[PDB]
RNA sequence: GGAUACUGC
DNA sequence: TCACGCAGTATCCTGT
């Protein structure tokens, strides 16, 4: 306590209750910020490639946190102005790191998972003394049953909860609960009960308190995302808060090469209308998203698409999500009665919907005249002879057999080797040929 | 968008811009201010270290000055009109055009941009920060051994200098108590 | 593509 | 035996 210090920091942890009042310079502000985006990166990291109670973890976290000069361990010396510098920083940084991650619910939750994984981890480090004290200082109240109490009820306790021994039972607390809410602990006698409270266990200590600290935390986070205009118009604080996140401390592109090869003749027609015109009447999108699932275009991917390719089409960005999306998510049975519906069946395709003017979808070679598919045929550069042999076979209605030709003359094998039943089948056996 | 630091050197007159605290890569990256640009030139700009004192101070005057001229500039394309007056007439978003009288009046100079380049010439002198931050684990390596005291406390020195500017300038001060409530 | 609602002027 | 027009926004679904 050397010139300007108090007891505003009492105990190391800290539940972050009350926010900061002093006045700051933005060189403190920038580097609190930058310091603690790195702990928490770092947090993440760890908790990413080790297993939280590894002893690894344990010594990685110390080291990053001894780098960064945050509070982790405690001192049974007094409050040293030092110690008070380390416990202000740990405090302003934690709020700002609030301000920078409030505005996206994704944010939000990244921010409370790191946070809680600190908050255990410096749990993890509290001398039983320290421990009752920070339980003292927040008003938390846990002797929660008290540790007297519980001697009280020793052999009730021992006999109400199921395999508990002696000296295990003795390591561990117990909590009160209006007996409505074990409804289903009591009604096969599980717990006891004394004066309408059930005693209910949880080490486990640790994980009430990171309940509350959640809890907590997600209140104040909801309270700053509502409070998020007064400080969009501070410029200073701007390009810092709105970029935290991202300052420094199959693929869409390809589905166009798959075009050129693996996609099936009623696929690539889709495809290049699509690509010509940035929009598909209803039968063309429906065949099109239901091959995309096929092939393996997840649900953030070919939304993605669909919103790049038709956003070109002169349309609201905002209309796509408004009216596509959620046949875009329907596809892949995510709405309405939420069924896996399966890639359309070139049965289907041949039986579905016919095709008119304007439309594009349906088998090419059911849908289109001779003529103008052996037009299409000689445009992708087949040999007279092969274009020959599937106008005859199309001539003669088999129009899967004039697949497998395409199929067999396209990958230069002189026989498919399967039952082309399926667009997905087309394009699998074209991925197993090609990779 | 912020304008690098450009120092004349005294004995070959070559210009020399700064931009890093460091120039080069691997062992053979060193502090920009010790040797000249010009190969030819052993001159060191760290020897002319109140000469780089000096042009920094003017080039901050030099940019305080562009601040508060106080040039406006409509935002439409099709007046782009430029006036030093700002008039009283205003609109939700500030000051309305007194020759299309449709249009806001922009500030050709912003107070961002002078804190920007304010806080690039402290960068472009931030010993730590670059060690830390931009350098790599080899040249921080080689950095971080004598040899290089002197320069590091003249880079000390040269950035005091933008750090008391700054700590005058009001875009220096955080208020929390505004910010949380 | 379709179906169900109800506002406006 | 019946029943006014059209323009516009919002929500939801597509297996045997
Ligand atoms: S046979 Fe099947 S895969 Fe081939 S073009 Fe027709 S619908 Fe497409
Ligand atoms: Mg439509
Ligand atoms: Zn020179
Ligand atoms: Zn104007």
């Amino acid at each position: 306590t050397g010139d300007r210090k108090g007891d505003l920091y009492p105990s190391s942890l800290q539940f972050y209750q009350h926010p900061p009042t002093e006045n700051i310079s933005l060189i403190e502000f920038e580097t609190f910020a930058i310091e603690r985006l790195k702990l928490l990166k770092a947090v993440e990291n760890l908790g990413v490639s080790y297993v939280k109670n590894s002893e690894e973890y344990s010594k990685k976290l110390e080291l990053e946190l001894r780098k960064l000069k945050f509070p982790y361990r405690p001192l049974h010396e007094e409050i040293s102005d030092d110690v008070y510098d380390l416990r202000r920083k740990d405090h302003i940084s934690h709020f700002i790191l609030r301000l920078a991650y409030c505005q996206s619910e994704d944010l939000r939750r990244w921010f409370i998972q790191q946070e809680m994984d600190l908050f255990k981890f410096r749990f993890g480090l509290l001398t039983k003394e320290s421990v009752q004290e920070f339980l003292k200082l927040n008003d938390l109240q846990y002797v929660a049953i008290s540790e007297d109490e519980k001697n009280m009820h020793k052999e009730d306790l021992m006999n109400s909860s199921f395999g508990l021994s002696l000296t295990k039972m003795e390591d561990t607390e117990f909590y009160k609960v209006p007996f409505q809410a074990a409804l289903d602990l009591v009604r096969p006698r599980k717990v006891f009960l004394w004066r309408g409270f059930a005693f209910i266990p949880h080490k486990d200590i640790v994980s009430i308190v990171l309940n509350d600290f959640r809890a907590k935390l997600s209140k104040a986070l909801a309270l700053s995302a509502r409070s998020l205009p007064v400080v969009q118009s501070d410029e200073r604080l701007q390009p810092l808060l709105n970029h935290l996140s991202h300052s420094y401390i199959i693929s869409l592109e390809q589905i166009d090469g798959f075009a050129a090869k693996s996609f099936p003749l009623c696929m690539r027609q889709l495809h290049k209308s699509l690509r010509e015109n940035h929009h598909l009447r209803h039968g063309g999108r429906m065949q099109y998203g239901l091959f995309l699932k096929g092939i393996g275009l997840t649900l953030e991917q070919a939304l993605q698409f669909w919103r790049l390719e038709f956003t070109k089409g002169k349309v609201d960005s905002e209309k796509f999500d408004k009216v596509y999306a959620y046949s875009i998510r329907h596809n892949y049975g995510k709405e309405g009665k939420r069924t896996d519906y399966t890639p359309y069946s070139c049965m289907k395709v041949i039986l579905s919907n016919p095709p008119s003017q304007g439309d594009y979808h349906g088998c090419p070679f059911r849908h289109s005249d001779p003529e103008l598919l052996k037009q299409k045929l000689q445009s992708f550069k087949v040999p007279s002879s092969g274009i020959n042999q599937i106008l005859e076979l199309v001539k003669g209605m088999h129009y899967q057999l004039a697949c497998q030709k395409y199929f067999e003359l396209t990958h230069s094998v002189d026989d498919c080797g399967f039952s082309l039943n399926h667009p997905n089948q087309y394009f699998a056996e074209s991925q197993k040929l090609l990779t | 968008d912020c304008e690098r630091f450009k120092f004349f050197c005294p004995k070959c007159g070559t210009e020399n811009i700064y931009d890093n605290v460091f120039d080069g890569s691997g062992l053979q990256i060193e502090p920009g201010l010790k040797r000249c640009s010009k190969p030819e030139c052993d001159a060191s700009p760290l020897d002319y270290v109140i000469q780089v004192h000096n042009k920094l101070l003017l080039d901050i005057r030099r940019y305080i000055k562009k601040y508060y001229s106080g040039w406006l500039v409509c935002e439409e394309k099709t007046c782009q009109n430029r006036t030093r007056r700002l008039p009283l007439s205003f609109s939700r978003n500030g000051p309305i055009c007194q020759a299309c009288s449709k249009a806001t009046l922009r500030s050709e100079y912003p107070e961002k941009a002078l804190y920007t380049q304010l806080c690039f010439y402290r960068f472009i002198f931030d010993w730590d920060y670059a060690l830390e931050k931009v350098v790599s684990e080899q040249e921080r390596g080689h950095l971080k051994k004598k040899l290089f005291q002197e320069s590091e406390n003249q880079y000390k020195k040269l950035k005091s200098t933008v750090d008391q500017v700054l700590s005058r300038s009001g875009y220096s001060e955080v208020n929390l108590s505004k910010l949380f409530q």
